[PDB]
């Protein structure tokens, strides 16, 4: 999200390619779970589209 | 030598009331 | 080795808390009694080999109580400014809840807000010490001084993503200057030590404050008396005689037959006599400041036993004829009190010890130097007569000592009475 604020350009699509193999990474701890689950709602809410 | 750690831990009398409650329904 | 260096934000953070929770007072006095017992412990185990190190309570003391912080000048960034700087720093939406509840905070503190709104997006821990945050906060200072908000920027965003949502919730409350602990300041001084709230008031620092009462033992008597300087004698007070046995809860006193002399100070360092007058002033020339010079000076240096070394009086100095054996009213000497004596300072020491080691100093000797004449009275009458003797002898009045009485420079009051008719 830093780095997308960080154009001065006008950006008409902000898009996220997530390349990972992992699909349990927080397994261990579930205050990293909800703290990335808020961090994606705030990006989804901003206009970021993630893949 | 210790640590900050070690120094900081790290951490019937009265009277009886009553409430008489009553139905004003018709039925009473 | 700064002792800010090793103690976290989290615990000063925790510790507040603590004494915000806490309904009572006594609670709120026992938790910051225990953070500062802790402090002042790990200070000592970590200054050993010291030098009179200049670190004390201050870098915990400044953020404590932000209303009395002068060394820094305004941050620049208040309540709006800080929910904007939060608005954008976190990447929030500008129409998202949080936003609108930060930016809408009813212009139930702001601090609270902005906690709970970082609550999900904070860590638990976080891992700035108390130096650190200083740092942050002098830097935001020093910029928005300069007029340069990027660096200002820099520091909140390193302060935000570097603390848990408590840690930032009491640095918010430290930028607005406005804790509100449930304790007052001078509670808070008062637990730091007996005589910071005066200390602070007179001086009008709390760097100073921090040092100069860094041990709880040593007050202010202690380090208001230094040896070659001019520190200021304190004066008695006007009572009347009809009221005189309320002045001390009716204890046993003493009367000093009251001398219209000079008040000066002195001091004795092996061959070297130093001189000082109420003002500061040094008069040391007009008796010498060895035994080879001066009237006054050769005369008293064998006076002094060899138990003595180094010792600080204060007396009043007058005229001597010896051929009437008369003092002359507006050289003979009149010591009634000693401050300090070889390296321990006798300022904490109360009247009557002072009195006694007096004895102990000089054999007294007529014409040169001695010690004043006085009485132990517990009664009126004994106030009368001691009046009416003085009177008699031409003397002004009287003066009563309190013996429980402690010695407090530059302050009026006290067991210190001056008794004149009217």
């Amino acid at each position: 999200a830093n780095l997308f604020s960080d154009v001065q350009f006008k950006m008409s699509h902000k898009r996220i390619m997530l390349f990972t193999n992992e699909d349990n990474p927080h397994g261990n701890d579930s205050a990293k779970a909800s703290r990335a689950r808020t961090k994606a709602g705030d990006l989804r809410d901003t206009g970021i589209f993630l893949d | 030598m210790s640590g900050w750690e070690s120094y900081y831990k790290t951490e019937y009398s009265g009277r009886d009331s009553l409430i008489f409650l009553v139905d004003a329904s018709k039925a009473m | 080795q700064t002792v800010a260096s090793h103690v976290p934000f989290a615990d000063l953070c925790s510790t507040l808390e603590r004494i915000q929770k806490s309904k009572g007072r006594a609670e709120k006095i026992r938790h910051f009694r225990e953070f500062l017992d802790s402090w002042r412990k790990f200070h000592d185990a970590l200054h050993k080999n010291h030098k009179d190190v200049t670190d004390s309570f201050y870098p915990a003391m400044r953020l404590i109580l932000p209303q009395l912080e002068r060394e820094r000048m305004a941050y620049g960034i208040k309540e709006t400014m800080l929910a904007k700087l939060y608005i954008e720093l976190l990447n929030l939406p500008r129409d998202g809840k949080d936003a609108l509840k930060l930016l809408n905070y009813r212009t139930g503190d702001f601090a609270m807000i902005a906690y709970f709104v970082l609550k999900p997006r904070c860590l638990q821990k976080g891992s700035l010490t108390i130096q650190q945050v200083n740092d942050l906060l002098d830097s935001i200072a020093s910029n928005n001084s300069a007029k340069r908000k990027d660096l200002i920027k820099k520091s909140l965003l390193q302060l935000i993503t570097q603390s848990s949502a408590l840690e930032q919730k009491w640095l918010i409350r430290m930028i607005i200057k406005d804790l509100k602990l449930g304790v007052s300041q001078q509670t808070i001084f008062s637990v730091f030590h007996n005589d910071a709230a005066e200390l602070h008031n007179v001086t009008t620092d709390l760097e100073k404050v921090c040092r100069q009462l860094h041990d709880p033992s040593v007050g202010l008597s202690d380090i208001s008396i230094t040896l070659f300087s001019a520190f200021k004698p304190m004066l008695a007070a006007i009572a009347d005689i009809e009221h005189i046995e309320k002045d001390m809860k009716h204890q046993s006193f003493y009367i000093e037959t009251k001398l219209d002399g000079e008040r000066m100070q002195m001091h004795k360092d092996g061959d070297v006599y130093k001189y000082f007058s109420r003002n500061g002033y040094n008069y040391t020339d007009q008796f010498g400041a060895s035994p080879t010079e001066g009237s006054l000076t050769p005369f008293i240096h064998n006076a002094f036993k060899a138990d003595i070394q180094i010792c600080i009086l204060d007396g009043e100095m007058m005229a001597y004829n010896p051929n009437t054996q008369t003092f002359m009213q507006k050289t003979c000497y009149c010591v009634f009190d000693v401050l300090m004596v070889n390296n321990k300072k006798l300022g904490h020491e109360t009247l009557r010890k002072r009195y006694e080691i007096l004895s102990s100093i000089f054999t007294p000797i007529p014409g040169r130097i001695e010690i004043v004449q006085k009485t132990q009275a517990h009664t009126k009458n004994e106030v009368i007569d001691a009046l009416n003797e003085a009177i008699d002898k031409r003397e002004e009045g009287i003066m009563v000592k309190q013996p429980l009485s402690i010695y407090k420079p530059d302050k009026r009051g006290e067991g210190w009475l001056k008794i004149k008719p009217e």
